[PDB]
Formats: structure tokens, sequence, C-alpha cells
């Protein structure tokens, strides 16, 4: 229905930036949520995905160095970075991509990595 | 395990004209797991079709979603100045979830 | 214990509401188990397949599905996926032998098949070896889905679709999962000789 997000910034390389995605009218505790990346001047690709149950999925390029957690008190979505590399400078969207739909996407923040 | 090639990479449509956009999987995949959706420059992507045979909400249903076998074609009947944006097609099997490369649309 | 009804049958259940037949207290014969054409997979996760003919077991259970080709690898004991986590989960301490079929001319009509279904939506994971018959509507949001689908509602059962010319994957693999659980009360044979 309506999902917002915030929590970006500029991060030194190898430092971890905590990413967030709140929601409104959508319970993230049981849904098909996934993240997508827009590197500048490039197309989209996977980031990660969390099932309604406690099963996650990762792209093989970004396997590891990642986590996805959904809080139960607040209906938000969280992913925490780890050991960041400077090819991850991109724009991150949290999504409600069902397998029989595309859901509602998000304004998204800009995560940049520079020295 | 797949690549999703979209041809052509650019298309020079004139306003008020029909548009045909097709993205072909590497294998003879099923139709019940691929979706096309818009992307405005700098904004959030918007859903267009699901399963390549239906429409989505808040859409005038003037976009034709078809495709059988390997060549999955999107047919656009009428177009407006607000609808010039790039198009991505996503395949989501459940074990392989490869993406596509967008096609820029302009006059 | 013929093992001739889970195999060579004209009826095969979907991933949800999967069939399950007990093979209790009869004369087993695993030498006939091999010759039903080269299987796509005959992985034996517990006992050795060559020693399984003459070893001592207990009550066994023979499951029966149809399963899409690219998701037959989610029958290993701990995997994540729609088939692995929502419809048919296997225990981590498995002792069975999953066997595929690679059927493409017997479970796929020319115009497609819609009586072969699988559940896509569930609000929680599945305990291993659990039948999951259900019809009622899923609710993905802050709105009750009383008796009608609708935005923020989906019918939690999707048809597979099995048309010819779909490839090695995307084709209905009949899957039998012969579990060999031991209950310390042996009834089947322990080596025909």
């Amino acid at each position: 229905v309506q999902l917002v997000q915030s929590g970006g910034g500029l991060v030194q390389p190898g430092g971890s930036l905590r990413l967030s995605c709140a929601a409104s009218g959508i319970t993230v505790s049981a849904n098909y949520m996934n993240w997508v990346r827009q590197a500048p001047g490039k197309g989209l690709e996977w980031v990660s995905l969390i099932y309604a149950g406690g099963s996650t999925f990762y792209a093989d390029s970004v396997k590891g160095r990642f986590t996805i957690s959904r809080h139960n008190s607040n209906n938000t979505l969280y992913l925490q970075m780890n050991s960041l590399r400077p090819e991850d400078t991109a724009m991150y969207y949290c999504a409600r991509d069902l397998l029989e739909a595309g859901g509602m996407d998000v304004w998204g923040q800009g995560t940049a990595v520079t020295v | 395990e797949l690549v999703l090639t979209q041809s052509p990479g650019t298309l020079s449509l004139s306003p008020g004209e029909r548009a045909t956009l097709s993205c072909r999987a590497s294998l003879s995949v099923s139709s019940n797991f691929l979706a096309w959706y818009q992307q405005k420059p700098g904004q959030a992507p918007r859903l267009l079709v699901y399963g390549a045979s239906s429409r989505a909400t808040d859409i005038p249903d003037r976009i034709s979603g078809s495709g059988s076998g390997t060549d999955f074609t999107l047919n656009i009947s009428r177009l407006e100045p607000e609808d010039f944006a790039v198009y991505y097609c996503q395949y989501s099997d459940g074990s392989s979830w490869t993406f596509g490369q967008g096609t820029r649309l302009e006059i | 214990c013929p093992f001739d009804e889970v195999f060579n049958a004209t009826r095969f259940a979907s991933v949800y509401a999967w069939n399950r037949k007990r093979i209790s207290n009869c004369v087993a014969d695993y030498s006939v188990l091999y010759n039903f054409a080269p299987f796509f997979a005959f992985k034996c996760y517990g006992v050795s397949p060559t020693k399984l003919n003459d070893l001592c077991f207990t009550n066994v259970y023979a499951d029966s599905f149809v399963i899409r080709g690219n998701e037959v690898s989610q029958i290993a004991p701990g995997q994540t996926g729609n088939i692995a986590d929502y419809n048919y989960k296997l225990p981590d301490d498995f002792t069975g032998c999953v066997i595929a079929w690679n059927s493409n001319k017997l479970d796929s009509k020319v115009g497609g098949n819609y009586n072969y279904r699988y559940r896509l939506f569930r609000k929680s994971n599945l305990k291993p070896f659990e039948r999951d018959i259900s019809t009622e509507i899923y609710q993905a949001g802050n709105k009750p889905c009383n008796g009608v689908a609708g935005v923020n509602c989906y019918f939690p059962l999707q048809s597979y679709g099995f048309r010819p010319t779909y490839g090695v994957g995307h084709q209905p693999y009949r899957v039998v999962v012969l579990s060999f659980e031991l209950l310390h009360a042996p009834a089947t044979v322990c080596g025909p000789k």
C-alpha cells in the first residue's frame, strides 16, 4: 500500500551502513520482500530476498557480507551491510515483489562509497 | 542461470504510435513467472504486468501483455508524454531470479 | 510390498495434498526398484543404495508428488524454497532415498495442465512431513480477508502449467520420497535370499 525508507549516507570502504525500510498497511512479518540495486549508469539486479518464513536468498555476487532482519514490533525492514566494497555504490529499493505481481516499490536512498 | 536479452536496446517511437517491445529468455521458460515493469528516471519503478498475460492496478489496460514460448512481447497501443520511460523484464523462477537490461524510450 | 502403486500409476497428487502410502508388514523387494528407466535422480540420503537391498529396516513411507524440473533439488534435507519450506519439508536427520521420474508425455497436456497446483503463500514455515491441505485466503496487510480476494489478498494456491517444449527444467518431475524411518518394531523384510 505505502512503504517509505531512510537511512543512507556516505560510508568509508569496509565500514557498515545500516539500511532501513519502513511500511504502512503492509505487514512485513508475512510477505515476499526483496531488495533491488541501481548502480549509476547501469541496470537493476538482485540484492537479497526474505520469505514470509525465516528463509533468505542472496545473489551469488553478493553472497555473504549481508543480513536481512524484519522486526516484529514495528513493521519495518532492515538489512545490515558488512565489509563494504566500492562497487556497491548504488540506489537501494525495498520491494514487495510477489511471485504473481510486482508490488509497491519505494523512493529509495543513495548509498555511496568513497575515500 | 539465465540471461534476459531485450531487443532493441533503444527504440525511437513517435508520439501517438504503437510500440512493440520483446525480451527473450535463454531457455523455453514458463509464462507464469515473468513480469515487465516501468522505471521513470530517478523515481520508483512502477508495476506494469505480471505473468506476461495480464495488467496491473492504476493502469488504463491499454498495454497488451502477451508472449508464448521464448519471445515474450509487450505491445503498447497508445502512448502519452508521461509514459516515456525505460522498461525492465524480470524472471523469477524461485531458484534462478535473473533480471534484464532496460531499453531507453524517447522521441 | 510391491512398490508398484507409487510407481507406474496414472494418478499423481500435487505438491500440496501430497499422497502418502504405508508399506507396512509385507514382503519387500528392492531388486525390482531399479528398472523403471534411467531416473533423473536416485539420491540415497540415508542408507547406501547398494546395501539397501539386504539391510534391516522398519515401517517405510512412500510419498508422491509432481514437481517442476528446476526445483527438484529442493528435496535435500535442509533447503529453502517454495517446495522445500511451504509444501513439503524434509527432516534434517533424513534416512530416505528421493527418486525422480522425468515425465514429460504423461503429466502434461497439449493445452496445459491446471489440476497440478502448489502453495505459494504461507504465514509460517512448515514442520517436516506435514500435509498442508488448505483453501482459505491469505492476508498480506492490515486488512482482514474475510471471504473474498482483493488487493492485499491472494488465493494461496497457484496452478503449475505444464506445456510441451519447456526444456529439461520446467517439466513435471514425478517425485517419490521413500522415507525409511525406524520405530524399533520391525515388520518388513530384512534381506530377501
